[PDB]
């Protein structure tokens, strides 16, 4: 079916694909990043998945429907699917994922979620006032999964296809607790399963054969890799040991690979921000002055257009604006001002906070070891100091994935690098995410008028409405300097002439190892 | 989702 008539497949159907890091889990419970989500997409299948182009298409939901007032969404599974095990896959299977989910025991890092969707109890749940069995999910019966809402939620499918969502085996689950999730253990309805695991070097993957849609799978074989720096991703491609890059590629290369490389460089444009995160409760960093200053005195242009130049445009605002609904966020006015009026009135508020060439404002900037990080952060670090004329005097601080994640949710940071990918294609992805509440929120960012505005949209009987109490949350947030916006992304890729049903036009910029095929010449 |  995804392959056109024809088309000669080769043969053994094996791929290799960079995934940027040793991941911290493969339980969709325990993890937030990209790397985690690429693993569990192919083990597990929610209610809803995408194709090639991020177009939404029934996962192991055959059908849904929603009330008018956009509260309940039903969910109708599919009568003859199967666990990996054999066991059948059943609306008690969403309903104990889900529950655990937003479990205080689980400890999820993506808890909120539901919370985002509304659902009714799944906040009080997350905050120990209700218990986990009290969340508005049933099992109508053993193929119909209800969800229930307590305010409008119209964008609702969109958010069911993240991997927090995703369902788990509750047999298996129930039975082995945590350790399910290790490789002789594991149990998933997606249409892969884990063949091996070499930390930090590789994970391997099958075809599962109990997939319910297992006859249109086309990649018999995966591997993925975790190599941190793009230069060493683009050496190993180069060398023909791996078929498809991680979405960052080396800024001084680019040029020449389009010119080598004729129809395996892709540059898909996605809903993402990328960011410094200031830790809103650590001193000085809870000084709105200071936060203030960072970002009049850090010049975007100079890292989109200088340091990386493949198509990230800046920003100074967290929500991409051409999201959906997020067409009425402004970018604040003093984006417009010259830089030496910024820089000027930063130089003003830093001396008020008592820094000076001598004793100047002194932090490090926490990012994951990739070498396309540090050049941004070598970028920021040298703009700050001379911007200010010596009042900030930045280090850098590289820490492996696992440890760069955790050190941010421990609020073990001054600043740290930041980027934000979309859950689902709709302004809340960003939005949520500065909730006082929200278990997103590493940047420890707290406004009771912030969470009022975002509120309001659910009061909103239309796009516009929605659209305009977003722009009202933004504002707020930008004139607190929570963050330090820089730039939306571009994921930049160097896929093989050989690998077939990439796009290169999805927003999230997924990889489905299922939506994927090697051809033969 | 947190990007690498």
């Amino acid at each position: 079916v995804i392959v056109p008539e024809g088309t000669q497949l080769d043969e053994k159907q094996h791929i290799v694909i960079n995934n940027g890091a040793e991941p911290q889990s493969f339980d969709p419970h325990k993890t937030e990043g990209v790397p985690e989500s690429n693993v569990a997409y192919q083990l597990l299948e929610g209610l809803v998945t995408s194709d090639s182009e991020g177009k939404l298409q029934p996962g192991a939901a055959e059908s849904w429907e929603n009330t008018p007032d956009f509260k309940t969404w039903t969910f109708h599974l599919r009568k003859d699917a199967k666990w990996s095990n054999g066991d059948p896959v059943t609306a008690h299977d969403f309903v104990f994922a889900w529950r655990r989910l937003v479990d205080p025991a689980t400890a999820a890092p993506y808890a909120s979620y539901l919370s985002y969707l509304q659902v009714e109890n799944a906040q009080d749940i997350i905050d120990g006032k209700k218990k986990p069995a009290e969340l508005g999910v049933e099992a109508k019966d053993d193929y119909t999964f209800v969800v229930h809402a307590t305010n409008p939620v119209p964008y609702a499918v969109s958010l069911t296809t993240h991997q927090s969502l995703l369902p788990l085996p509750q047999k298996v689950v129930e039975k082995l607790g945590d350790a399910w999730v290790k490789k002789e253990n594991y149990v998933g309805n997606g249409a892969y399963k884990l063949a091996n695991h070499i930390i930090n070097e590789k994970i391997e993957f099958e075809r599962n054969p109990l997939y319910w849609n297992d006859k249109e799978t086309v990649i018999n074989s995966a591997t993925f890799l975790a190599i941190e720096n793009p230069s060493t991703d683009v050496a190993r491609y180069r060398a023909g040991d791996l078929d498809m890059t991680s979405y960052g590629l080396p800024p001084e290369q680019f040029a020449k690979l389009k010119k080598e490389l004729l129809g395996e460089v892709y540059v898909t444009r996605t809903l993402g921000t990328y960011s410094y995160e200031l830790n809103n409760k650590k001193a000085p960093f809870d000084n709105v002055n200071i936060r203030k200053a960072l970002n009049l005195s850090l010049d975007r242009n100079v890292i989109t257009d200088k340091v990386l130049g493949q198509g990230q445009t800046p920003t100074y605002v967290f929500t991409p604006t051409y999201i959906e609904e997020g067409h009425l966020i402004q970018q604040p006015a003093y984006s417009k001002e010259p830089m030496a009026q910024r820089n000027e009135e930063a130089i003003k508020l830093l001396e008020e906070a008592g820094y000076s060439k001598a004793n100047p404002l002194k932090f490090s900037i926490l990012y994951n070891t990739n070498e396309n990080h540090k050049k941004v952060a070598i970028a920021a670090a040298s703009m700050w100091k001379a911007n200010t004329k010596g009042l900030i005097d930045v280090k850098l601080e590289n820490q492996e994935w696992k440890t760069y994640i955790d050190s941010r949710r421990a609020g073990r940071y001054d600043v740290a690098r930041a980027g934000w990918h979309a859950d689902y294609n709709q302004a809340t992805t960003f939005g949520n995410y500065f909730l006082s509440n929200s278990s997103n929120n590493t940047a420890k960012y707290a406004n009771p008028e912030y969470d009022k505005a975002m509120a309001e949209s659910y009061a909103a009987t239309d796009a516009e409405g929605r659209a305009k109490a977003y722009a009202k949350a933004e504002e707020i947030l930008g004139k607190d300097y929570g963050i330090v916006p820089i730039f939306n992304y571009v994921n930049p890729r160097l896929v093989k002439p050989y690998v077939k049903g990439y796009s290169g036009k999805d927003p999230q910029d997924h990889i489905y190892l299922r939506n994927l095929y090697i051809i033969k010449h | 989702a947190a990007a690498a």
